[PDB]
């Protein structure tokens, strides 16, 4: 649900997930025929925010036809603890969102790429059972 | 002389406002602090997303386009929207397991894209004033009534809060004109 | 959020908390079932959920819906989540026996093809719309609070919240539905 | 591990891995010879909780050999903290576990699948 | 990275990545000619530990190319949390570091054990219909 | 009448926070702020070109 993609042509596109920053979310263009001429945009020369859900292209959509948006969380840490100090609720809550999130892109990556093949096993697998199996019953 | 205000925000004050009717002085930040503070926000935001939802002429949006998606074709239900409808007609529009679900073909495979009427969420601070003061005067009853109750306090927020009331829809009849001798012409 | 909707909510959690203010605590923190106040608000809250949910509504009520018989035996069962069953535009004398749809008129139990009636489902609570959640939280705190401590001035505050929600879940269900009474009417 | 697999034709089941709510759990009846025959249950209308740990079966078997059982935790938020409420040791304990549940299933769940179809083969 | 390749015929070696304990790493020998045997050690009488980054090894052998040395992180609460103690900074930070980690580990070679299950599979099928 | 002119860098209007009530003289209006920015509700746009003409009240120090 972090990967989503659009037709082409528009001028106005929606942000459907949460995010913890402005600077996790990723826009790029897409050619379906060749993956070799895509490009990435940056904020404030081709598309600026009017709402924190919406987004405007300022660029050509020439040679184009996917639009592509996708979160992506940094690694470094949001809040340093240390001794000697009030605890509040806000860091205990900001720690705990930032791993949720990172977990969740880790098995969206991951089951995009395990799910075709593990399918591909499984029914070369139950075919070469049955058919393996009740044939040589048979014969036998 | 004049007031003018040290680092003024539009959350922080209402906060006060709302602390007020207690009885207790302001405070200066809200980091941290005592469970009164604490029990205000959930007061505040429910109150807030309760009012916003009747739909006034500057929410109300009568086109909007809605995009399928291009692996599997559907639409998602996300947590701002407040209602679903067709402007001239009746409609079927229901939310099952996060995505629209149409009850007329009982199916959420939409293909195309769809023009509905829908009214959007925005935050606090870019109400008109108005309104912001109804809602606050609305929260602090809530507040004072279910957490330390007092008579005096009581009996006046009653009588401020029915000329706001007025005072809002004075406001809103005068936005939209609505003459009802249109669209009538012949010798 | 301070200026928007807080990220990942829970509904459910957040209703028991909206539950317990009437009383005049804190949070809970956790929704565990070691606390005795939780077991007995979910209770409340459910039946009063399922209480609600049954008097139809415009997105409820399916004129077409398909029920199939068994194949070993000519029957059909009645499952749990069924809350009405009618036929469309006629009388119809439908009930259960045992586990099983019973016609009084027939007074048989079995089917031979399928058949074609109206019904209600059940639906879970955090995918209603708005102001029927906030009418559902009301009605169960009132009756939380009468039941298990009595507070005098909680009182005569929910009554008028109560019927204000009520009049807005009124006109939400009136602009849904046109309702054209002037319609297969027309010649010279 | 995350994924079980029991011989079909019986009344009741057994639950061995850990969850963190009621509504984590996903049953599914798998057919052998035809991997597109696959179906899946729901709760109250196929199955009901006797116990935290026991389920009864109210569906009847027919060309199915093996009940499959897996676990798949969600996304909405356990514990939500708040300014002035009482803190233990199980808030802490249940706020890490939900991370770990979540990679430690994206991580093992298809490599235990196509372990199990490996060996079946 | 994760998954680090060196090659054989070498007295010293190094370590490229963190850790949270010493017997989350996980050392073998690679024999690229024969997928089959790749014998993996084990501490004490194999490989002991100098310097935290440094690997310093015993016994070798003759017949193998390439070592391989990844991280493997274990589902287990490090961190342990009960009434009456103290909380300090340390088991904070260290508590959803763990976390962090796994993902990492999953995103790297969860693709390429299913490549070799499922070619295991397919040759199984193979060599069980041939035969 | 009052007039309210945009950028040059970019196509905008602020929104003061002295203002107090936006309407058309005689005709329906649709305006709000959003994001401290004029919003056209009709258009659906933030991107006036050309100065326009509006009905506002402002305010005034207490003494």
């Amino acid at each position: 649900s972090t990967i989503t993609q659009f037709p082409s042509g528009n001028t106005q596109y929606r942000i459907e997930f949460d995010y913890l920053a402005r600077t996790f979310v990723v826009v790029t263009l897409v050619n379906s025929s060749n993956p070799t001429l895509n490009r990435v945009l940056e904020v404030g020369r081709d598309y600026r925010f009017l709402n924190p859900t919406m987004i405007e292209m300022l660029v050509d959509q020439s040679g184009f036809d996917i639009v592509r948006i996708h979160r992506q969380t940094g690694t470094d840490l949001v809040v340093d603890f240390r001794n000697g100090s009030v605890l509040t609720a806000s860091d205990l809550t900001n720690s705990e969102l930032q791993a949720i999130h990172i977990a969740e892109e880790g098995r969206d990556q991951t089951v995009d790429l395990a799910k075709e093949y593990a399918d591909a096993a499984g029914s070369s697998a139950g075919n070469a059972k049955d058919s393996e199996d009740e044939a040589r019953r048979i014969a036998e | 002389a004049q007031y003018i205000p040290l680092n003024a925000n539009d959350d922080l004050d209402a906060i006060n406002d709302m602390l007020a009717a207690i009885g207790e002085p302001a405070v200066l930040q809200l980091d941290e602090g005592n469970a009164d503070v604490s029990n205000a926000q959930r007061i505040l935001h429910r109150v807030n997303r309760q009012v916003q939802a009747k739909g006034w002429n500057f929410n109300i949006n009568e086109a909007a386009v809605l995009t399928p998606d291009v692996q599997d074709n559907r639409i998602r239900f996300l947590p701002s929207y407040l209602r679903v409808m067709t402007a001239g007609a009746t409609s079927y529009y229901s939310n099952m397991g996060g995505y629209l679900y149409d009850l007329s073909t009982q199916s959420t495979t939409f293909t195309d894209p769809i023009t509905v009427e829908l009214v959007e969420m925005k935050p606090f601070s870019e109400m008109p004033v108005v309104f912001r003061d109804y809602i606050v005067t609305k929260a602090s009853r809530e507040f004072n009534a279910k957490f330390f109750g007092s008579p005096e306090s009581e009996l006046y927020l009653r009588e401020q809060e029915a000329e706001l009331y007025q005072q809002v829809m004075e406001y809103e009849m005068d936005t939209g004109r609505y003459n009802m001798m249109s669209d009538i012409g012949r010798d």
